């Protein structure tokens, strides 16, 4: 009579004689239904010189099904249990623009099942994308990151993808103190590949995140737009010195030594070339 | 012998499951009481926000479907069992990084008549933690971790610390790093009636002396030489080179100084500041 | 070390008053958190310190509701109103900011009520002490307030401050009221040498001093 | 929760002095203790503090070298040893505990008086007050039972049972040259004295010494 | 031994042994057959936990099979990669010794179940490689019993003390002998006479290549400020004067 026993009993029933990879429709020609969501814990790390955004992710995903239905009012009014999500189907979302990292959630954890046959799946995750980084308004940057989220073995004519909320969720974000999100955009999209004849759903999430500037303006630039002001003044000092030649050499390989430390940070791409990077050869050159 | 009967008892899938948890009389909560015993902080990676500790945590929970009669088994009082095979709260860090997320060892628990257990795994956890960095070195850190089952929400299970502070019976001295106080608290968000979380709160203190004598010293031994070159009489010709060279280590000591402090750009250390103070200093002197 | 000044020394207010106290710091005392933590204390005689007022904006789990502090980021204030008999000892400062903690310098707080009329009396040396050789002269002095007073000694007209020990007592509960015992220490062979010892007390609510003398030889 | 220390102790001066603190209904060695110094004139100043976990000190700047904590993790015992010892440190002393930033002080020690004078034993001692020889007669007369040369504290001189216990008045110890002098005055009503038998008791648990000694007039 | 992470990294095979009345049998019936190799998975396993890990395994995992002679005995021998935390003593840098302890226990069991008694006084060193780096000195086992606030019985446990030297010919021939010469010039300058006029150079010259060194020092020894190395010590009152 106690709530244990009762449940025990109802876990006993639902799972008779049910298989996981039959995928839970009413008939063949019905399609389900995926609500998808996301929710940042904290912004691991964004590695503009691999270009790589290490991200920490809570995914939503919501359905339902009819086999693992019941009735509230014959086991002591239970309406929501939970249950390790391996014992039961699972559509595979995976994104797409992965870079040596976890394809899909490794953790596995348990999910929520309501007595209408409700099901609700919320994971933790570590990925890892590729942003296709732009550096050119060095520090003072904009970056656009793009994730490509959808399933693998299901076409749209059997699972249809539909967003829960227009925007990423932030109710749990960490402050990084390197990087503020500007804002975060789901988009639905269809491809059509060439495999195959059928059309497959994705859902695009882009980040438009901003640099915070005070640091890099404080230890990278403000040196060299310093030193950069000596290049001039060797001409005002008198030749019968003699040390005129010192300051030269001294202010060019100073300019390498910066030029050559920026290039590791900034990455290495030949798309567009950074703006302190063109003026410091601007400045080597003079 | 006995014993193997008890366990045979106990731990029969036909009459006991794991997937469910215990309760009786509509649901009740199951109490669960938690406390955390710090061994020793190993690191604290500051540049990349990570603070690595080695933790034994503690968890108590009554459990009535395990409770056996003590007086037929020869008068048994504690048994010992498998982990992975009765029940378990799951309480884990949020904050956690490295993807880490559960205990290693997942040890074995012991059992008695009454029906209460009292579990203790160790573990290695990496939490995330701000550095307030602004008195470099001579600062504190305020570093939190969290608990919270990330399974159930406050209807089914309800965490009670046992103490309020961490224990360091099993502390060593961490050598760099000091601690000062280990606060614990149950936080209760009453707008979301269901959500429920144990912090502590580490705040630790820098012995300083490794890095004064290290930095401190050569930065303003090195940068005494600023108010120096006016005194060198201009016929030799030589304040050039002097100058120069000082110029040139104190951006060395900046590049460094910029190294090794995470970059929080949400503050500027002081120490860096004063350099760049005297580096705008200096290059006035060589102009 | 951050130093701590309280102010005053000695605050008498009469039952049912209002008191403030004030507590001044040699720096500021406020926490890069945005938070001052400093303590307050009681101290009754004869036992050991009690808490009143921890986080200034806080107020302790156990104390009434009469007490109350406040402060500006530096200058802090104790505030009591209504002084009960209960509420009688000393106040102490701690600060919460820097390493290492300090405490105050202790702020006296009794109560205050009307004058008093010093009763004063001189008692010679006993026959045991005779016995013995020695010669001790007690000047009593019960029953005064406040204890702005003094004992002056006099030996056949001369000024006396060598042996003189001088004590006093606190506010006592039940008659509000101050002692001072002032005894002088000489030996058998002096007293049989000298005629006139002489006892003044002069306090405020006399306009004469208060003279008691006695003679050897009578 | 609940505190214990160590009893009296005394000592010649130059020597080491090593008092105890015991704790228990709390996790010892979670969080700091910190002791209090209180000199019997005046002002409460700190010794230090220590966590019982690890071997973190730290002392204030004015009694460095002066004390040297130690902690103990299987036994809950914090000790303190002590330095060259002066006659200018003989105090109370306390021990509280303490938890920095958070709720902190919210219990202490029961006090430890320690006391260094050079001495070993004197047995407490009987001189009467008798009034003086020329004197008015009023209509009330205060009484004197003086003591002289104890050591150590406490003492206690009381009158025949409390039978006169309205109007009493105890010192505190003043020393002399070495050692301590009280005594205690009554006012009672000329009309009784003549009649009634009265005698001061005194009494010395250290040194189990009880004597009484009948005042009679001259 | 990385002594600025204060983490040794180690390779151990561990030997248990004990025995049990269950899993005994008569060779006589069998064909005269004496011992079996089983996967330990199988049968039962005493738990054996290091209490100094840092980033590393608390249980050895590798699960590998074990031995069962006739009467009952029963023998295993897993091999693991530990990675244990010693204070290291950085003084006498390099000529220095190092002392690492490693406290193996039981877990879930109290001495009036399970006693550790240690076969040897000493670590077997036969199947031992040579590091070119590091020699032991010694290597010393301690059998010892402590209590817990957990519980009420004592606990058992045995810790290995390994007293180790490091060989200093790479450091002192690439790192102080390198600035112990150019020590040799502080003093130099002063022989040298104004009106030629090169000698604040020299000086520029020698500080800058000692703070080059003394931030290069900086990153072997370990940020531990209990004490200062000898060699920061000589190169910071170089710099001084
Ligand atoms: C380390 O960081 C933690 C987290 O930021 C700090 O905890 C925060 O402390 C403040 C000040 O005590 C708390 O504010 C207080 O909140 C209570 C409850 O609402 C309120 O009654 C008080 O008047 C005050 O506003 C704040 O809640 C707390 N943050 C939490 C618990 O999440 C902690 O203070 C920091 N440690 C140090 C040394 O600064
Ligand atoms: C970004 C760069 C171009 C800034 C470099 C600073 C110069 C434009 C200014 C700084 C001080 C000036 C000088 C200030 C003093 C005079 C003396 C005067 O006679 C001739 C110009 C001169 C050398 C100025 C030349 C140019 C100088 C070097
Ligand atoms: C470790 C550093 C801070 C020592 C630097 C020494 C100078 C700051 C002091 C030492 C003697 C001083 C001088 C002492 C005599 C005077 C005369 C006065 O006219 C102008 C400054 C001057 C040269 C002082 C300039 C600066 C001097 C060189
Ligand atoms: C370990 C360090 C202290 C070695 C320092 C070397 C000096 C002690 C020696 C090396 C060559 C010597 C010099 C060699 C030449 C002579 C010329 C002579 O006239 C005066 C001493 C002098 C300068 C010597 C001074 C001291 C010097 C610099
Ligand atoms: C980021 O890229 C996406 C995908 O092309 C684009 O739609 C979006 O406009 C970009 N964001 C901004 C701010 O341009
Ligand atoms: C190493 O440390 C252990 C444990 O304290 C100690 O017993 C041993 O004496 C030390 N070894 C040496 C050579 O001092
Ligand atoms: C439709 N999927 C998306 C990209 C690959 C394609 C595919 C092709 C064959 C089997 N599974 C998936
Ligand atoms: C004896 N073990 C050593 C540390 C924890 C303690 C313990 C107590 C009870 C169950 N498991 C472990
Ligand atoms: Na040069």
């Amino acid at each position: 009579e106690t709530r244990a026993h009762a449940e025990e009993r109802l876990l006993k029933k639902l799972f008779s004689g049910y298989n996981k990879w039959s995928r839970p429709v009413a008939n063949i020609s019905d399609v389900v239904l995926v609500r998808f969501g996301l929710s940042i814990a904290q912004l691991i790390d964004v590695d503009e010189k691999n270009q790589m955004m290490t991200t920490n992710v809570w995914v939503k995903q919501e359905w339902h099904d009819y086999k693992l239905r019941w009735d509230p009012a014959d086991y002591e009014n239970v309406t929501s249990i939970r249950i390790p999500s391996e014992l039961i189907w699972r559509p595979d979302i995976v994104l797409y623009n992965n870079a040596d990292g976890d394809f899909a959630v490794t953790h596995l954890t348990k999910a929520h099942l309501f007595h209408d046959g409700r099901v609700q799946w919320t994971p933790p995750a570590i990925y890892k994308s590729s942003c296709s980084i732009d550096v050119t308004f060095f520090p003072f940057d904009q970056q656009n990151c793009t994730m490509k989220f959808g399933s693998w073995t299901y076409d749209k004519a059997k699972i249809d993808l539909v967003n829960m909320h227009s925007r990423v969720d932030q109710l749990d974000f960490w402050e990084s103190g390197e990087w503020v999100i500007v804002d975060a955009v789901g988009t639905y999209n269809t491809r059509k590949y060439e495999c195959c004849a059928e059309i497959y759903p994705d859902i695009t999430y882009a980040f438009v995140i901003r640099r915070l500037p005070l640091f890099y303006t404080i230890n990278l630039i403000i040196p060299c737009l310093l030193i950069s002001c000596l290049t001039v003044l060797v001409f005002y000092l008198p030749s019968e010195c003699g040390e005129k030649i010192t300051l030269c050499i001294s202010v060019l390989l100073s300019l390498t030594v910066f030029l050559l430390l920026i290039t590791e940070i900034i990455p290495s791409t030949s798309l567009v070339i950074p703006l302190i990077g063109e003026y410091l050869l601007f400045t080597m050159i003079f | 012998d006995t014993e193997e009967r008890l366990v045979e008892h106990l731990l029969d899938p036909s009459r006991y499951n794991k997937l469910i948890r215990p309760a009786t009389n509509g649901s009740e909560l199951v109490t669960v009481q938690l406390m955390v015993s710090l061994a020793q902080l190993i690191s604290v990676h500051e540049r990349e926000q990570i603070m690595t500790t080695n933790v034994w945590l503690t968890q108590e929970w009554e459990d009535y479907r395990l409770t056996w009669k003590p007086e037929e088994f020869d008068n048994m009082k504690k048994v010992r069992l498998p982990s992975k095979h009765i029940w378990l709260p799951d309480v884990v860090l949020y904050n956690n990084a490295d993807g880490m997320y559960e205990v290693s060892f997942y040890s074995n628990a012991v059992v008695s008549y009454d029906g209460s257990i009292f579990w203790l795994p160790p573990a290695i956890y990496k939490s995330a933690c701000k550095i307030e960095v602004k008195h470099f070195p001579f600062d504190q850190q305020n570093c939190t971790m969290k608990f919270r089952s990330w399974t159930y929400d406050r209807t089914e299970i309800d965490l009670v610390l046992k103490s309020e502070v961490a224990s360091l019976d099993d502390f060593t001295p961490s050598g760099e790093w000091d601690i000062v106080a280990l606060p614990g608290r149950r936080n209760e968000n009453p707008d979301d009636s269901t959500y429920v979380d144990i912090t502590y709160d580490f705040i630790i203190r820098r012995k300083p002396l490794f890095y004064t004598i290290n930095l401190i010293i050569p930065c303003v031994l090195i940068t005494s030489l600023a108010i120096l070159v006016f005194y060198l009489p201009s016929d030799c010709g030589e304040k050039m080179t002097l100058c120069i060279s000082v110029l040139l280590a104190l951006t060395v000591f900046l590049l460094l100084i910029s190294k090794i402090v995470p970059p929080t750009s949400l503050d500027v250390p002081l120490v860096g500041k004063y350099l760049m103070f005297t580096m705008v200093l200096v290059t006035f002197s060589i102009v | 070390d951050v130093l701590m000044t309280q102010t005053p020394l000695s605050l008498p207010v009469s039952l049912g008053d209002q008191a403030s106290i004030s507590c001044r710091s040699s720096q500021s005392i406020v926490h890069s958190n945005g938070n001052t933590y400093l303590e307050w204390y009681l101290q009754k005689p004869g036992q050991s310190p009690k808490l009143l007022i921890y986080k200034v904006s806080n107020r302790f789990s156990g104390v009434p509701d009469r007490f109350s502090g406040s402060g500006s980021g530096t200058d802090f204030t104790l505030k009591i109103s209504r002084v009960e008999a209960e509420d009688l000892g000393v106040y102490y400062c701690f600060q919460g900011s820097h390493v290492p903690w300090t405490f105050g310098g202790g702020t006296k707080l009794e109560i205050k009520r009307a004058d008093a009329a010093p009763t004063v009396s001189i008692f010679p040396p006993s026959s045991e002490q005779l016995t013995s050789g020695g010669a001790s002269v007690v000047c009593f002095l019960n029953n005064f307030y406040p204890k702005d007073i003094n004992v002056k000694w006099k030996i056949d007209g001369s000024e006396r401050q060598n042996g003189v020990l001088n004590s006093w007592t606190d506010q006592d509960s039940k008659d509000s009221t101050y002692s001072m015992s002032s005894t002088l220490t000489l030996t058998k062979d002096e007293y049989e040498r000298h005629n006139s010892y002489t006892c003044e007390a002069t306090h405020k609510t006399s306009t004469s001093p208060i003279v008691k003398s006695f003679n050897r030889n009578e | 929760v609940q505190l214990q220390q160590s009893g009296a102790e005394v000592m010649k001066p130059g020597a080491s002095v090593k008092i105890s603190c015991k704790g228990t209904g709390y996790t010892f060695s979670s969080y700091w203790i910190e002791w209090v110094k209180q000199r019997p004139g005046h002002g409460l100043e700190r010794i230090g503090e220590i966590l019982p976990g690890s071997g973190s000190t730290n002392y204030n700047e004015k009694f460095r070298g002066k004390a040297t904590f130690t902690a103990d993790k299987s036994s809950k015992t914090a000790y303190m040893q002590l330095s060259s010892l002066t006659s200018e440190d003989s105090a109370v002393y306390y021990c509280a505990r303490y938890l920095p930033y958070y709720y902190a002080m919210d219990y202490w020690g029961q006090g430890t008086s320690v006391t260094v004078s050079s001495a070993k034993t004197t047995p407490p001692s009987v001189y009467p007050l008798a009034p003086g020889s020329a004197a008015q007669t009023n209509s009330m007369v205060t009484l004197g039972c003086l003591v002289k040369g104890y050591f150590p504290e406490p003492v206690t001189v009381t009158w025949n049972s409390g039978s006169l216990s309205s109007g009493v008045h105890t010192f505190p110890a003043v020393l002399q040259s070495d050692l301590y002098t009280l005594s205690s005055s009554v006012t009672v009503p000329s009309s009784t004295w003549p009649s009634e038998t009265v005698t001061c008791n005194v009494a010395h648990p250290a040194s189990s010494t009880k004597v009484d000694k009948k005042i009679v007039p001259r």
